[PDB]
DNA sequence: ACTCTACCGATAAGCACAACTACCTCTCCT
RNA sequence: UCGAGAGGUA
DNA sequence: TTGTGCTTATCGGTAGAGT
């Protein structure tokens, strides 16, 4: 649950993520796709929910 | 501003003065009744300056001015130049004496002139 | 009925321009004390006792004395006989549009229709003047338009009602004109025109211009809006909105900012951005709008312990708190706490309408009861009978069962301030 | 593209010594709705 | 503008005395600040006392003003001083109170024969009695209560009616710099706000007339009105232009942006081509073209 | 924070700093003419009464505008030190600190609101309610709180809201704190003052359009070759 | 009446300073006169008569200006007529009038009607309390002569109309007694500017 | 000494515009 | 298409 | 809803002019 006024603490989220076998801070080691080298800093990745707005490029073309 | 009702018809009394009587009297216009006045006081009001009702909060009337601040003086306990100066009388001294209050939040030092 | 406190400008010289109390009833501009003595009062002391200021202020006493003097000067010997009644009748007849009824009948029905007795409305006027004087002295706060305690909302019961009324009036005018044209020189169906109201409603719905609440002309806009079909959320939030009408948009006041009265009724975090910022408010999830109750709660109130209002103005109210129902002084209560507790207990047992606000304020020493429509309500758990829930026999309780058993109740905005509310179960 | 409304009928009597007045639009899923 | 803010700077000779600037500013504020008689008085009542026809007919309604000595000590005032101030204010205008009033006498008494209340024992009483020229037109109480009492309260015991409020402020970049000596640590100037009740007389000229006893204390070489419109009429178009440039620089600095000096100078020289700072409306442009 | 203990230490430090800032504001509020007898170096027996009335200071601050401004200035001055704790409790590799020091985006105060505490929340316009100094569930139920119309200390008509939020965005906000934040930030979404810059720009352009520099070196107006400036008053460097 | 005496002393000192700035050959003793010396020389009661003096231009003795102090305030047209007759008898083309209060409309019409024959200036006592010229905001003002004005017009090849304007009612213009059609030279703390009296 | 007009300074009382730029859809009629 | 009223973009 | 002019109306108001 992600109820606004009943949100879980950050510690609980970190513990749940740690129990999943990943870093507790939400960042994972990534490797550059162009060269294959390992990046020095971990990159935060997560499945957020996104929305597509009704505004389009071709609708604004004049 | 003193309103009283006569014992006969319970109507408001109007103060009046008679030269021959040389005394304060009250007589209402409803019945021909006159009573002896007491305390010889026809008006008594505590002086107040609250003439702007429900308006002193929205508009800053500046009823209590802020004390001035100077940067010429230098505090003793701390090397801070800002202080609050004002004039006040001592516990038993006669006259006005200049006082100083340090503006440093961590100092809290006050001294005389 | 309007009572205005202002400096006298009629038959007043330069020296005497102090504030006096005036009554604006049917555009007559009558002195307050003449009206007091007309409503079954024969003593200045009794009238002073009716206006129970219970304070020592020089300005209030000066205003009262000035009002007495103005009443005495305007009408000679008004206390004796019925000269005040004749004066007020003459003032009413002096209006450009005087009522057809006589003075003996206008005062009964055009002045405080709720109070049948002629002496009770005098006491109500005294209470009104007392409230005005307390507000002037600063002891009582003035009503604010931003607060929802003093506001009501109408969606379809009243917005369409005035359009129906005005179109029916226009149809009646057309029908009587046609009948007068035809009589001097036909089925009843031909006399009445059916297209009038239909076309009027169609034009009102299409153009979006709705009839002004207080003005015959200058139709208001923004009442009717189009639905959004982009996603179900848009059409869900469009149906649940509240509009605040303001003459101008740039200069409005404090109506654009959230208020503590918005707690739980309308969302304070989501408002449209732009010209109508804060004027349009989205209703909360637990948001209900009260409706008019067919049943009358006057009879049930006397059973709880409320006593009738004293008809005689001579009898004073020592400690009896005032009971007001929809702005009408229905009666009195000896002790407000027990009366309110018993009324709430009766409401929780489904013996009273489920949409009713019971307000008890010790500052004004009165009990305020509302049962009209337009009030915003939300359900709140009641911890007094919360232990009754733990039966363990049933599951999936319907909301009607919970309301009947008193586990949950509908609380108005005015009533919520009186009670103490817990945010979470863990805190409880 | 027509109005979803309902007719109103009231009886009128004229004395000398059910007619149609208008159609009111109907809200969806009201008390009177199919 | 009704407020008509002013700006007064202290003279340099006060620097010789220890803490001279603070004492000078406090004295100027004390002398120039308006103090209403209503604030000083606490209880005002009208007592009925027989006239006894001593030498001149007078109303049998004396005004008793009770003032605590603590307030007088705080405000550095005496009963004789406030009585003299009230008499001076009454004789200064005497345009109000359009009644049969000839002369007004004010008497100071420490202890009064009033048995109505004795809550305060260290409060003096001021007696004000009106005198009528052998007439009974003043015998009524309503006229006295409605006219005389408000007039006495509105009369200032200290300062002048024109000056509304005076506050002492510290600044580091004054609009009017010193001649040559530059302490640069800052100066303690006084900002004076006046009343725009009537535009009959100039506020600056009225302020000059009030500061006659303390002309030496105020450094008139740097003092100037805060307004831009009348600063041209007081000290010339160039002084108004300089003050306008300073205010524009201050506004730009407050905005947080950096603007070159030439732009502001050109704006100032363009808005005062005709020698008068016209408004930004179409009326000002039309007047400038005319 | 490096670990949970560092987070607890930071939370306690922020709480103590906020308490100290509140006390500093209360001390600064006394700089008025009504307390000149108390501020002087004498013998006063009302020293305890000045510190016993803690809730009255908030009510006095909300009613008075000068007191509100003084309290805001004192709170900012005291809260600079509280904001300074981020460098002590922040790692060098922190992205927020890097972006704040580089100046690309954000500042120290935004990071403080992100992690430590939102801080002072005040509104310029006058309102009918006031924040009851605590922003808790118990405060919202107090009949004598400024939020419930007036405190009865005779009634009040307008207020200058003044509230301090101890919680941060990361830790979450209780509904009262969210209400306070929404009241404070509602002024930004308004459409006011959006036409004033445009109108001022148009009028200033109408006034300054005709000005141009002449071949002779003078600054002349287009209408009648009116002399605005004999020479350009720029401090160089190219003519 | 000591306040009136010191007020008159300040007014006289400011008037002498203005005359010296205008070049009327003011003696150094008058400029450096102290308050004690002023009250000793004036006497017990001046009656607003000792201040009335006559001064002549330093360069040319023919030009002369007379300062007039009326005995009473709210002056009328009779005193204006008497002053004009006195000026005609004494053959003086300029005068300075210092009045406690503002002039009557008839007096203003009379003083404006005879402006062509003789030039008269009116100064309020409140204005002369503080010397406007000796101010930090006010820059240096230098009045250009006819030859200087002609050279200025010829150098920039600009008409007198196409110049920044200064109204006659400006305090500096009245302080320097400048008539319409005269340009000024202003030095700012350098770049100089010129203003045309209109 | 003792009286009529007449241009002139300060408060009411109505007009009279104007409250941003570039954009894009949708319904209503016109 | 010529207009009006709404809803949105930067 | 106002900010800013803007233009009469209107209240004395006293200055000359006269007797
Ligand atoms: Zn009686
Ligand atoms: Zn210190
Ligand atoms: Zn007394």
């Amino acid at each position: 649950h992600a109820t606004p006024f009943s949100t879980p603490g950050v510690t609980e989220i970190t513990e749940q993520l740690h129990r999943a076998g990943f870093s507790r801070w939400g960042n994972e080691r990534v490797y550059n796709g162009r060269s294959g080298e390992m990046m020095r800093s971990m990159i935060f990745m997560g499945p957020t929910f996104y929305q597509r707005l009704v505004h389009m490029s071709e609708d604004k073309v004049k | 501003s003193t309103m009283k009702f006569c014992r006969e018809c319970n109507n408001i009394l109007y103060p009046k003065e008679d030269k021959e009587q040389k005394i304060l009297l009250y007589a209402c216009r409803n019945c021909d009744h006159q009573e002896v006045a007491d305390n010889s006081c026809v008006y008594r009001n505590e002086v107040h300056h609250s003439v702007s009702e429900r308006t002193q909060i929205l508009t800053d009337v500046a009823s209590d001015p802020t004390l001035p601040r100077t940067k010429a003086v230098r505090c003793s306990k701390c090397q801070h130049r800002e202080a609050v100066f004002f004039q006040a009388t001592a516990r038993g001294e006669e006259g006005m004496t200049l006082f100083f209050v340090c503006c440093n939040p961590n100092c809290g030092h006050r001294w005389r002139e | 009925f309007i009572v205005r406190l202002s400096e006298n400008e009629k038959a007043e010289d330069y020296k005497r321009r102090e504030k006096v109390l005036t009554v604006y009833f049917l555009s007559t501009e009558i002195p307050v004390w003449l009206l007091f003595f007309a409503l079954g009062v024969s003593s200045d002391k009794e009238a002073m006792d009716l206006i129970a200021f219970d304070g020592d202020d020089a300005s209030i006493t000066n205003s009262l004395i000035a009002s007495i003097h103005v009443a005495d000067a305007v009408c000679e010997a008004f206390r004796c006989g019925n000269n005040a009644l004749t004066y007020v009748e003459q003032q009413i007849k002096s209006t450009k549009f005087p009522p057809a009824e006589s003075v003996d009948e206008c005062l009964h029905l055009y002045l405080f229709p709720g109070l049948q007795s002629l002496k009770k409305k005098a006491r109500f006027l005294g209470y009104m003047v007392k409230c005005l004087l307390n507000s002037y002295a600063g002891k009582r706060k003035c009503e604010n338009r931003d607060s929802f305690r003093n506001k009501r909302i109408e969606l379809a019961g009243e917005l369409l009602e005035r359009e129906i009324r005005v179109h029916l009036a226009h149809a009646r005018r057309k029908m009587t004109r046609a009948m007068q044209k035809h009589l001097s020189g036909k089925p009843i169906e031909h006399y009445l025109d059916a297209s009038v109201i239909t076309n009027g409603l169609s034009r009102a719905f299409s153009t979006g211009a709705w009839s002004h609440p207080f003005r015959k002309m200058e139709r208001v806009s923004g009442v009717v809006a189009n639905l959004g079909r982009a996603n179900p959320l848009q059409t869900l939030i469009d149906l649940r909105r509240t509009r605040q009408q303001v003459l101008y948009t740039g200069k409005v006041g404090d109506a654009r900012y959230p208020h503590p009265s918005h707690w739980g009724r309308v969302c304070f975090l989501s408002t449209p951005d732009g010209e109508n910022c804060g004027l349009v408010k989205n209703m909360s999830l637990l948001g209900l709008v009260s409706t008019q109750s067919l049943e009358s709660v006057v009879e049930k109130l006397f059973a709880c312990g409320m006593e009738e209002l004293m008809d005689d103005t001579c009898t004073p109210l020592f400690g009896k708190h005032k009971v007001l129902l929809n702005g009408d002084w229905v009666g009195l209560c000896a002790d407000s706490e027990s009366f309110v507790a018993e009324l709430k207990s009766r409401r929780r047992q489904s013996e009273l309408p489920r949409e009713m606000e019971i307000k008890r304020d010790k500052d004004d020493n009165e009990v305020r009861i509302f049962t009209d429509a337009g009030r915003l309500l939300r359900p709140l758990l009641v911890v007094e009978n919360l232990q009754k829930l733990k039966q363990e026999k049933p599951s999936q309780y319907p909301f009607d069962h919970l309301l009947d058993h008193g586990i949950l109740e509908l609380i108005g905005i005015e009533e919520e301030e009186d009670c103490n509310t817990a945010w979470g179960i863990k805190q409880l | 593209n027509m109005t979803y409304s309902a007719r109103i009928k009231v009886n009128v009597q004229v004395e000398v010594f059910d007619i149609l007045i208008g159609s009111i639009p109907v809200m969806v899923k009201s008390i009177l709705c199919k | 503008q009704r407020e008509q803010t002013m700006s007064l700077y202290l003279s340099e000779y006060l620097s010789k005395k220890k803490h001279g600037f603070e004492y000078g500013s406090l004295e100027i504020k004390n002398h120039l600040e308006k103090l209403s008689f209503s604030e000083i008085v606490s209880t005002s009542m009208i007592i009925f006392s027989p006239s006894s026809n001593t030498k001149v007919p007078l109303s049998p309604w004396v005004c008793h003003f009770h003032i605590s000595e603590k307030v007088l000590k705080r405000k550095q005032l005496s009963a004789e001083s406030v009585v003299s101030s009230l008499n001076e204010q009454y004789k200064s205008r005497n345009r109000e109170l359009k009644l049969d009033i000839v002369d007004l006498d004010i008497q100071n008494t420490n202890h009064c024969s009033s048995d109505d209340q004795a809550m305060k024992d260290d409060n003096v009483c001021i007696t004000v009695t009106v005198v009528e020229a052998s007439k009974h037109s003043v015998l009524e109480l309503d006229a006295i209560r409605l006219v005389l009492i408000p007039f006495l309260l509105d009369s200032p015991v200290k300062g002048d009616q024109g000056i509304k409020k005076v506050n002492i402020l510290w600044t580091d970049r004054p609009k009017a710099p010193k001649r040559n000596g530059n302490h640069l640590a800052g100066e303690l100037y006084l900002k004076v706000t006046m009343y725009g009740d009537r535009g009959k007389r100039n506020c600056w000229t009225a302020l000059l007339e009030t500061c006659l006893p303390i002309m030496d204390m105020i450094d008139w070489g740097r003092s100037h009105p805060d307004n831009i419109r009348q600063c041209c009429s007081v000290y010339g178009i160039d002084a108004g232009r300089s003050i306008f440039v300073a205010n524009l620089e201050s506004a730009v600095s407050d905005t947080g942006k950096e603007i070159l000096r030439e732009h502001l100078l050109l704006v100032a020289d363009s808005l005062s081509v005709t020698g008068e700072f016209v408004a930004l409306n179409a009326k000002g442009w039309s007047k400038q073209r005319q | 924070s490096s670990d949970l203990q560092s987070r607890k230490n930071l939370t306690e430090e922020i709480s103590y700093g906020l308490r100290e800032a509140e006390q500093v504001c209360n001390k600064q509020q006394l700089m008025v003419e009504s307390w000149r007898d108390f501020l002087a170096v004498n013998g006063e027996d009302k020293e305890e009464d000045s510190v016993s009335d803690l809730a009255r200071f908030c009510y006095e601050r909300q009613k008075s505008a000068t007191l509100s401004e003084l309290a805001v200035s004192a709170f900012k001055d005291a809260y600079r030190d509280v904001q300074a704790l981020a460098y002590r409790y922040g790692d060098q590799s922190n992205s927020f600190l890097i972006m704040s020091k580089a100046g690309s985006k954000g500042n120290i105060g935004k990071l403080v609101q992100h992690s430590m505490c939102i801080g002072l929340q005040n509104s310029a316009v006058s309102l009918s309610f006031g924040f009851p100094r605590e922003l808790t569930c118990a405060a919202w139920n107090d009949p004598n709180s400024p939020l419930r119309g007036a405190k009865g200390k005779t009634t009040t008509e307008s207020y200058v809201p003044y509230g301090v939020i101890e919680n941060s965005f990361l830790t979450g906000l209780n509904p009262l704190e969210s209400f306070v934040h929404s009241v404070t930030s509602r002024d930004s979404s308004f459409s006011g003052n959006a036409d004033l810059p445009g109108t001022l720009s148009r009028r200033l352009m109408f006034f300054m359009r005709d000005i141009y520099a002449a071949y002779d070196g003078t600054v002349r107006n287009s209408f009648g070759n009116q002399l605005v400036q004999f020479t350009y008053e720029t401090d160089g460097p190219v003519e | 009446t000591e306040e009136e005496l010191k007020r008159l002393y300040r007014i006289q000192k400011t008037l002498m300073q203005m005359l010296r700035d205008r070049g009327y050959f003011i003696a150094d003793s008058e400029l450096t006169m102290t308050k004690q010396q002023f009250i000793r020389k004036h006497g017990d009661n001046m009656k607003r008569e000792d201040l009335v003096t006559l001064k002549a231009k330093r360069n040319d003795n023919s030009d002369q200006l007379y300062i007039f102090f009326p005995d009473e305030a709210k002056v009328g047209v009779k005193t204006m007529k008497m002053y004009t007759n006195r000026m005609k008898s004494e053959n003086v083309f300029r005068a300075i009038l210092v009045v406690q209060q503002n002039l009557t409309p008839f007096a203003r019409t009379c003083i404006s009607e005879i402006s062509s024959k003789f030039h008269l200036e009116v100064f309020q006592e409140a204005e002369m309390l503080v010397n406007i010229k000796e101010h930090v905001l006010v820059p240096e003002h230098q009045v250009l002569t006819t030859e200087e004005k002609k050279t200025l017009l010829e150098r920039y090849t600009v008409k007198e109309t196409q110049l920044p304007r200064i109204q006659v009612t400006d305090p500096i213009a009245r302080y320097f007694g400048l008539k319409r059609g005269q340009v000024v030279k202003i030095i700012r703390p350098r770049y100089v500017t010129y203003r045309y009296v209109v």
